C-alpha cells in the first residue's frame, strides 16, 4: 500500500 | 438549551477532546482535536469550502487537507488553533454559551506554567467564562475510580503521568511524567509498517496508523516467545482493509506498537519504562504508604485498552515489588473516559464550589492566579 | 390529483439512476382528464431534453429533480391558470381605442407577515414590504425634499433610516440572499439548507443588519434567542426571525422545457393556451428562473407599476384574530403599530409641516 | 437581439465550436471547427466565391475546398484562422456583438500557455470583450454533472482529460493529458478503411471517414471476442452510402477504431490507455479520496457516445481498481455538450461574477494577467 511499488 | 450553571468539563489531552457537563455519566463531545487546512486550490466555485476544518468534520475531509494537532505531549503549540479547538468545542459540539459556565480544564503534571496560565487568559479574556479551574489529569482519574488512595498510571495521547495519592494527599515530588505516549506509539507503528511494505508517511495516513493501532494491537504479555512466536507460524498475522481499496496484514507489528511503551528504547527514547516508572514513583513514597499503593495501582486513560496491558502490568510490577505485597491494576473499562469522568465528580462536589478560580479574582490577580488557587 | 404521483429510484443505466413513478393509475387518469398522451407526460417527469442543432438529446432526472418537476409543473400550471383567470377578467373591461389616459390605483397587499416559524414564503412577503417602504422613502419623501427645497424654504428634515441597505441585502446580484438561493440551486453537490445558511454566514454576513448565529465577525454568537438553521433580518420595522427549513425546496421551479413541451399538446384549448413555451417552433432554451427570478422580477414590476403613480396609504389593523367587534387586545395591536411602523411614521409627518397649498384657492 | 449583458460561453475544443449565452440549457451555435478555401479557380463570372469558408458552409462546399482545422491537438495552431472561426462564432452564427458580453473560452489542462495567453490577447484586443475567463474544460464537465467530487474524463476532438476533483478541490498534480483523440481515430478509421479497399485521402474524404465514425463505431467491450467475433460471421458487416454514388461495407474496422482509444499502440503512440489513465489519475490522488473518484467517474465530453464504452470503461476500470469498490462509470446523454452546459453554469454562478478577467485590469496587466486569474 502506498507508494507505487510499496504495497 | 441548559436552563442551568452546569459546570463545563471540557478534556483536551492532546489529542482527543472529550467535553460535557458536570454531573454526567460520559462526555457529551468526544472528537479529535485537530484542526484540517486545505493544501491545495478551490476549484468548484459556489461550495462553502471554508479554510479550516476542526474536528471530526477534519477526518470527513483529510483526503485534501494537512491535519495539524494544536495540541503535543500535553502542551498547546497553536493558540489559535486552540482557539479553534474550544470555539468548535463550545460553540458547535457542545452547543453552549462560555459565559453562563464554569469550566474545568485538565493538564498533566510538571507542564509549562506558561500553558496553564495562558489557557486561564484565554478562558477569561476571549471565551468569558465566569470560573474556571485546571486539573491534574490523573488525579481526576482517581476521582473516577471512587479512591482517595492510589497510584495513576494514564497515559493519554501525549503525556503519561503516575500520580501517586495516599488518603487524599498526593505526594508531588514522587509524581512522574513520561512523553511517550499514543501519538508516539503511532509514529512508531508507521515506522515499522513501512518496515513490512506499507508507506504511510502523510498526516491523513498517520490518522489510518493509529486506527490500524487501535483496532489491531495488543502488549504481549511475554515479549520474547510472543516475538517467537510471531516468528513461527502465521497465527497472529491480522489483516486490515485500507481505505479505499487494498488490504495489508500485519504480524509482529500487532504487539511491537506498545511493546515501545513497556521498553521504550524502540523509538530511542531513553527511560525506564511504564512498569518502572510505577515502581519507581511508588518506591519515592514513602514505606507505610507503598502497599496501598501496590492493592490501588489505577491505570486509567487512554492508550491502555491494549489488550493484556493490566496483566503485562501486573506481571511486570510484581517483578520489581517485594513478594507478599499484594499488586493490583485497576484497569476500569470506561477508562479513556475516566479523566472526563472524574473531572465530572470534581466539578459537581458541593466543597469544590470555592476552589474556582472566578473572575474579579482573575482580574485582581492576573493570570497567575492558577498558581496559588489552582496547585 | 397530480400531487399522488411518487417516484421510486431505479438504478439501470449506471449514471445516473433513474426515476420512475410508482402507481401508474393517478397518472392515467389525469392523462384520461386533460387529453395528453401518458407515456408523453410520462417521460417528462423523469427524461429532460437537451437540444443544441438538430439533435434532441433526452437525458435524466434525479429522484428529487423528478419531484421538483412534479411541484414545479403544479404550481406553474396553477398560477399561470390564475394569471389566465385575471388575463380573461381583464379583456371584459379593457381600454379600447387606447389613448393617452390616467390611471386611479388600488393596491391589496399584505402587510408584515410575521409567523412563529417564519419561511421562504414570509421572506418574500417581509422583502417586498422592503421595497414597499423603499416606494415610500423614494417617491413621497423625496418629493417632499423637492418641494420643501424648490419652494424656498430651508430645511433638509433630520434623518430617514433609508431601506436600500436591505435591498442590497436582499436583492443585490452578488451579495444577495435571492442570489445566493439562485447559487444554492445552481451549486453543483449537496444543496441542502444548512450549506445555503452557512453560505449566508461566510460571505452575506458583513452586513449590518444580517444577524445569524454563527456568522463569520458574529456579534450575536452567545445569544440564546437565535437557534440554528435560522438567521434574522433587521428590517426598519424590527428583527424578523426565518428558519430555514424547505427554503431551497421551495426556491426550486424546475419547469422544463418537456413539461411544457408536454402540456402544449395536452386536450384543452386552455393548457395548450397557457404554455406557449411548449411550442416546437418556439425554441425557448433558457434554463427555468427559480423563484428570486420570478417572485424579484414580480417585485420590479410592481415597482414599475408605482413610480408613475402618486401614492396615498392606508395601514389596517385588526384587534384580535378571534374576529371579534368589542374586544380590542393590546398587544396584538401593539405588535402591529410596532411592525407597521408608525411611531416613525409621526415622526417623520414632524419634520416641518403638515399642510400644504397653492395661494389661489386657499385665498378663495 | 439581446437585451442584456449575458455572458458568452464559447467552447470550441478542437473540431467543433458549440457557443451560446450563459443561464442556457444548449448550446445555440454546434458547427464545424473548420475554415475552407478554393483550391482550384473561379470560373462563374458574378458568383460572389468568397476565398475563406468558415462552419458548416465548408461542408456544405468541401467538394470545391481544402479544410483546415484551426486547432490540433486543444491547441490553436492557425492564429488568423481561429479568428475567422470566432468572427464567424460571433457575428453570424450566434449573431451579437462581443463588445456588450463577457466571454468564457475553454481549454485543456497542461496547455501551452502562449494559446491561453494569445487567446486573451485576441479576445480583448480584436473583439474587445468586456470581461474574458478561459476555463478548464473538464472541471465544466463536472459542472454539468452536479457534482462537486469526481474525475472527469471527456476525450474531445483532440484531446483528453482525466481532471480528478475532491469537495470542490482538484488535483493538479493528479491531472492527466493524453493526445488521442477523435481526430486521431479519424485518420486511424481512414487507414483501416484503406485496408478493406475503401481509399479516402482528401480532407473533405477525411470528414466523410469522420461521418461513418459517428454513424457506425462502437467499442467492443471484449475486443478479442468481438474480433473472432467478426471473423466468424458476416453479422457485424454494415453498409454506408457514400455522398453520391457508391456504398461501402464495414466489419470489424467498426469497432476497432475506437479499440484505439483503448489500446493506443494500433496508432503506434506509447501510451497506457484511457482506461488505465483513468486508474493512474485516481491513484496519484491521496488515499481517502479514491472511492468518491471510483463512484463518481464522469465520461462526459465527446467521443464518448461510441456504444458500450461506458460498459467497457467500467468492465477495464474494475480489473484495475481493488475488489470492494463501487466504480460507476457516469455516461450522462447530453455529453458532447456538458462541456458548454458546465460552462454555462459557471459563468451563471453569482459567486463566479468577480472572477472574470475584465478590462482595465487587462490593461493594467498585460495578457499574463490570465496566470493569476484564471487558475
Ligand atoms: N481502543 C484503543 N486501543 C488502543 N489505543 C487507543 C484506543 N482508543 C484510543 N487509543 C489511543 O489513545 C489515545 C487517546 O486517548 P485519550 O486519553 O482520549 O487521549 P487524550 O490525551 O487526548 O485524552 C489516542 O492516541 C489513541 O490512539
Ligand atoms: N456519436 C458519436 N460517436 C462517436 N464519436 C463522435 C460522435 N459524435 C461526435 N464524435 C466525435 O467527437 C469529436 C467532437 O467531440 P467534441 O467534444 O464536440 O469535440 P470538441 O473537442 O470540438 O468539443 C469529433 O471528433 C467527433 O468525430
Ligand atoms: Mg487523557
Ligand atoms: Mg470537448
Amino acid at each position: 500500500a502506498x507508494x507505487p511499488a510499496w504495497x | 438549551d441548559e436552563d442551568e450553571t452546569t459546570a463545563l468539563v471540557c478534556d483536551n489531552g492532546s489529542g482527543l477532546v472529550k467535553a460535557g457537563f458536570a454531573g454526567d455519566d460520559a462526555p457529551r463531545a468526544v472528537f479529535p482535536s485537530i484542526v484540517g487546512r486545505p493544501r491545495h486550490q478551490g476549484v468548484m466555485v459556489g461550495m462553502g469550502q471554508k479554510d479550516s476544518y476542526v474536528g471530526d468534520e477534519a477526518q470527513s475531509k483529510r483526503g485534501i487537507l494537512t491535519l495539524k494537532y494544536p495540541i503535543e505531549h500535553g502542551i498547546i503549540t497553536n493558540w489559535d488553533d486552540m482557539e479553534k479547538i474550544w470555539h468548535h468545542t463550545f460553540y458547535n459540539e457542545l452547543r453552549v454559551a462560555p459565559e453562563e459556565h464554569p469550566t474545568l480544564l485538565t493538564e498533566a503534571p510538571l507542564n509549562p506554567k506558561a500553558n496553564r496560565e495562558k489557557m486561564t487568559q484565554i478562558m477569561f479574556e476571549t471565551f468569558n467564562v465566569p470560573a474556571m479551574y485546571v486539573a491534574i489529569q490523573a488525579v481526576l482519574s482517581l476521582y473516577a475510580s471512587g479512591r482517595t488512595t492510589g497510584i495513576v498510571l494514564d497515559s493519554g495521547d501525549g503525556v503519561t503521568h503516575n500520580v501517586p495519592i495516599y488518603e487524599g494527599y498526593a505526594l508531588p515530588h514522587a509524581i512522574m511524567r513520561l512523553d511517550l505516549a499514543g501519538r508516539d506509539l503511532t509514529d512508531y507503528l508507521m515506522k515499522i509498517l513501512t518496515e513490512r511494505g506499507y508507506s504511510f508517511v502523510t498526516t491523513a495516513e498517520r490518522e489510518i496508523v493509529r486506527d490500524i493501532k487501535e483496532k489491531l494491537c495488543y502488549v504481549a504479555l511475554d515479549f520474547e516467545n510472543e516475538m517467537a512466536t510471531a516468528a513461527s507460524s502465521s497465527s497472529l498475522e491480522k489483516s486490515y482493509e485500507l481505505p479505499d481499496g487494498q488490504v495489508i496484514t500485519i504480524g509482529n507489528e500487532r504487539f511491537r506498537c506498545p511493546e515501545t511503551l513497556f521498553q521504550p528504547s524502540f523509538i530511542g527514547m531513553e527511560s525506564a519504562g511504564i512498569h518502572e516508572t510505577t515502581y519507581n514513583s511508588i518506591m519515592k513514597c514513602d514505606i507505610d504508604i507503598r502497599k496501598d499503593l501496590y492493592a490501588n495501582n489505577v491505570m486509567s486513560g487512554g492508550t491502555t485498552m491494549y489488550p493484556g496491558i493490566a496483566d503485562r502490568m501486573q506481571k511486570e510490577i510484581t517483578a520489581l515489588a517485594p513478594s507478599t505485597m499484594k499488586i493490583k491494576i485497576i484497569a476500569p473499562p470506561e477508562r479513556k473516559y475516566s479523566v472526563w469522568i472524574g473531572g465530572s465528580i470534581l466539578a459537581s462536589l458541593s466543597t469544590f464550589q470555592q476552589m474556582w478560580i472566578t473572575k474579579q479574582e482573575y482580574d485582581e490577580a492576573g493570570p497567575s492566579i492558577v498558581h496559588r488557587k489552582c496547585f | 390529483k397530480l400531487g399522488n404521483i411518487e417516484f421510486k429510484p431505479e438504478s439501470r443505466m449506471n449514471g445516473l439512476d433513474e426515476s420512475k413513478i410508482k402507481d401508474k393509475n393517478e397518472l392515467k387518469e389525469i392523462c384520461e382528464l386533460t387529453s395528453i398522451d401518458q407515456v408523453v407526460l410520462e417521460r417528462a417527469f423523469s427524461f429532460r431534453t437537451v437540444e443544441a442543432k438538430q439533435e434532441k438529446v433526452s437525458t435524466t432526472l434525479n429522484v428529487a429533480q423528478a419531484y421538483y418537476a412534479r411541484d414545479a409543473l403544479a404550481k406553474n400550471l396553477y398560477s399561470r391558470l390564475f394569471s389566465w383567470l385575471v388575463n380573461r377578467i381583464n379583456e371584459s373591461i379593457k381600454a379600447q381605442t387606447k389613448v393617452r389616459k390616467k390611471v386611479m390605483g388600488v393596491l391589496d397587499i399584505y402587510g408584515f407577515e410575521i409567523f412563529e416559524d417564519n419561511s421562504f414564503e414570509q421572506f418574500i412577503i417581509n422583502y417586498c414590504n422592503e421595497k414597499l417602504q423603499q416606494i415610500f422613502i423614494e417617491l413621497t419623501l423625496k418629493e417632499e425634499q423637492e418641494e420643501y427645497i424648490r419652494e424656498d424654504i430651508e430645511w433638509t428634515h433630520i434623518d430617514y433610516f433609508n431601506n436600500a441597505i436591505i435591498c442590497d441585502l436582499i436583492e443585490n446580484n452578488t451579495n444577495g440572499i435571492l442570489a445566493m438561493l439562485d447559487e444554492e440551486c445552481l451549486r453543483p453537490g449537496t444543496v441542502t439548507d444548512e450549506t445555503f445558511l452557512e453560505k449566508l454566514n461566510q460571505v452575506c454576513a458583513t452586513h449590518q443588519h444580517f444577524e445569524s448565529r454563527m456568522s463569520k465577525c458574529s456579534r450575536f454568537l452567545n445569544d440564546t434567542t437565535l437557534p440554528h438553521s435560522c438567521f434574522r433580518i433587521q428590517h426598519y420595522a424590527g428583527k424578523v426571525l426565518y428558519q430555514v427549513e424547505g427554503f431551497v425546496d421551495k426556491n426550486n421551479d424546475l419547469l422544463y422545457r418537456d413539461l411544457s413541451q408536454a402540456m402544449w399538446k395536452a386536450g384543452h384549448a386552455l393548457i395548450k393556451s397557457l404554455f406557449p413555451e411548449g411550442n416546437p417552433a418556439k425554441v425557448n432554451l433558457k434554463r427555468p428562473p427559480t423563484a428570486g427570478s420570478q417572485f424579484k422580477a414580480s417585485v420590479a414590476t410592481l415597482m414599475k407599476n408605482l413610480q408613475t403613480k402618486n401614492p396615498n396609504y392606508i395601514r389596517c389593523i385588526k384587534p384580535n384574530d378571534k374576529k371579534a367587534a368589542h374586544i380590542f387586545s393590546e398587544s396584538l395591536v401593539c405588535h402591529q403599530i410596532r411592525y407597521l411602523g408608525l411611531l416613525e411614521n409621526v415622526r417623520v409627518r414632524r419634520a416641518g409641516y403638515a399642510f400644504r397649498q397653492a395661494y389661489e384657492p386657499c385665498l378663495e
